[PDB]
């Protein structure tokens, strides 16, 4: 096991952890938002495949 | 306080196995049967017959889960009778290949389909399908952490566009019957391999089980949206392989790499696209299904000991199992570096079958040791005894297809014992070990803000 709920509630409601949880939420759209951004540039700088 | 809350309604619950069911399968496996059956009629019959093979052996699942109300499905029904080692030794291979390998080669079709009328003629991009696949993984594993109620919504939508697409191509399979039996390979050692090709399509129908404990009301709802559910699946099944035939002949179902758009391009001429983009949003449905799910299996590996405690935390403001899912994620995109995927899956033909097999004898045991149990479904014992010994030819068949791989796959299933013996049998001794488990529980419990679950 490991900590208790309210063992870790007191201590995760923390500035430095809220901001630090806050940043990871924010990074990881902006890394699926830049994967998407990255994906669309494939799909569009590419050889649009010869016609029958 | 906390606990995984009971959300699940009914059509929530044939969301979750009929999108699960339905999957890629029929859009382009109906070539597969041909391959074997070489006649229509003999296709057609065995697609019907691996439907019937499918609810009997849905019906003793429909059983178990009321027997035992746990979530870990599968995996919890081998606890209850066989113990601790072979219930982990399934773990161990749903945790490192089967699920994750599942996972990603499901997303990487919604990816390579849902792209495919931009490239009609030719490859999609592979440095892009690979991305496609990823963004959609990811995405999926954020909104099953962001609600129950969103994720089961998310499957509620795509469950309708898979069945909406079965619908539109049943429809014009008639509308062109209205527009105005063949050589069969009637060999016994090929209709076994027909219909084991076949049984492929209706794989998924156990997956309900590993959401037991989150139904609204299981003992009612668990075996009514599995009867409500396979039979639907088997009917649009041959009313699919119907339609097919109505437009495409023999030769060109045996040699076409995608049966549903050349069916498409036949019919909707301009709007043809349309077909390819519902197999996509099909696939994007079925990997929501497979990661939902899957969370539930780890959770409960992890609640029974087998398997690292962060697994069991929640988020007590979401109510969502948020390391389970987040450790399906990165999982499943660890198998996005592989050149070659579909072979790791093959080498497991067997697995399936076998833990199913090994679910129903163990419902047997069950049935002989403890009687007094409670059972609110009680199935005539001839379907699970039929269903098991089909089994047991089945997995000897699979073995028989390819000797070689189910042999690599039954080498892996060997590699769960070394983990399990440092991971149980040692009870992690060294102090230099506990204390970097601890720190690094400790850690994550922080960094994501969970924690463990109320009895
Ligand atoms: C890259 C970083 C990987 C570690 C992420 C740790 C934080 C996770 C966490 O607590 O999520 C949490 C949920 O965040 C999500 O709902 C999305 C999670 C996306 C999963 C991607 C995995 C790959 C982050 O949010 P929170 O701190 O729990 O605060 C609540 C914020 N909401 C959800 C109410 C807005
Ligand atoms: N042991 C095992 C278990 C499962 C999970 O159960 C199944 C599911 Cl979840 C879906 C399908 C295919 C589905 N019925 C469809 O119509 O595409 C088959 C099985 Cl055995 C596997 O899935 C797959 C799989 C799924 C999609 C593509 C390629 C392979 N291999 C599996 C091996
Ligand atoms: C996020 C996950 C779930 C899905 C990602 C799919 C993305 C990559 C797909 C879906 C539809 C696609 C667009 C559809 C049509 C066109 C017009 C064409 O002239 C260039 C590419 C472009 C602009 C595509 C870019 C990539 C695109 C946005
Ligand atoms: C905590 C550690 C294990 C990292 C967790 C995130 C990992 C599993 C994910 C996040 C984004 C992912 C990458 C996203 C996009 C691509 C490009 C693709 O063409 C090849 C794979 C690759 C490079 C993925 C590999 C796996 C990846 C790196």
């Amino acid at each position: 096991t490991g900590l208790s709920k309210e063992e870790l509630l007191k201590v995760a409601g923390s500035p430095g952890w809220v901001r630090t949880r806050w940043a990871l939420l924010l990074l990881f759209w902006l890394g699926w938002l830049g994967m998407l951004a990255g994906a669309v540039v494939i799909i569009v700088r590419a050889p649009r495949c010869r016609e029958l | 306080g906390v606990t995984l809350q009971r959300n699940i309604t009914l059509l929530n619950g044939v969301a979750i196995i009929v999108g699960t069911i339905i999957g890629s399968g029929i859009f382009v496996t109906p070539t597969g049967v041909l391959k074997e059956a070489g006649s229509p009629g003999l296709a057609l019959v065995v697609w019907a017959a691996c439907g019937v093979f499918s609810i009997v052996g849905a019906l003793c699942y429909a059983e178990l889960g009321t027997t035992i109300s746990k979530s870990g499905g599968d995996y919890a029904y081998m606890l209850e009778v066989y113990g601790s080692l072979p219930a982990f030794l399934k773990l161990w291979i749903e945790l490192l290949i089967i699920r994750p390998s599942s996972q990603y080669i499901v997303a990487l079709v919604f990816a390579t389909y849902l792209l495919k009328p931009l490239f009609p003629t030719c490859p999609v991009p592979e440095e892009a399908a690979k991305l496609v696949a990823c963004l959609c993984v990811l995405l999926l594993t954020a909104v099953n952490c962001y609600s129950v109620k969103a994720a089961t919504r998310v499957q509620d939508a795509f469950a309708a566009a898979k069945l909406l697409a079965l619908a539109l191509i049943i429809l014009l399979g008639f509308v062109q019957i209205g527009k105005g039996f063949e050589g069969t390979k009637l060999d016994v050692g090929n209709i076994v391999l027909a219909l084991y090709s076949g049984l492929f399509a209706y794989g998924g129908w156990n997956y309900l089980n590993f959401v037991t404990e989150e139904m609204i009301n299981p003992y009612r709802n668990l075996p009514l949206a599995i009867i409500i559910s396979l039979p639907i699946v088997t009917l649009v099944y041959v009313l699919t392989n119907l339609a097919y035939f109505t437009t495409l002949s023999t030769e060109q179902m045996l040699s076409s790499e995608a049966v549903a758009v050349d069916f498409g391009n036949y019919h909707l001429g301009v709007m043809s696209w349309i077909i390819p983009v519902f197999v996509g949003l099909s696939c994007f449905g079925s990997v929501n299904g497979s990661l939902f799910t899957s969370s539930r299996l780890f959770f409960v590996g992890s609640r029974e000991g087998h398997l690292p405690s962060i697994l069991s935390m929640i988020h007590p403001q979401l109510l969502t199992p948020v390391p389970s899912l987040v450790f399906t994620c990165v999982m499943t995109l660890l198998y996005a570096f592989s050149k070659d995927i579909f072979s790791v899956i093959n080498f497991f033909s067997f697995f399936n079958w076998l833990c199913v097999a090994l679910a129903i004898i163990g419902m047997i045991w069950l049935r002989h040791r403890k009687p007094e149990l409670e059972r609110p479904i009680k199935v005539n014992l001839a379907l699970p005894v039929f269903f098991i010994l089909a089994c047991l030819f089945l997995i000897a068949v699979s073995f028989w297809k390819t000797p070689v791989e189910c042999g690599i796959g039954f080498t892996i299933i060997l590699s769960g014992l070394p983990v399990y013996f440092f991971g149980v049998w040692w009870k992690n001794k060294p102090k230099w070990l506990l204390q970097g488990i601890f720190s690094t529980t400790v850690l994550c419990q922080k960094l994501m803000q969970v924690v463990p679950q109320e009895t």
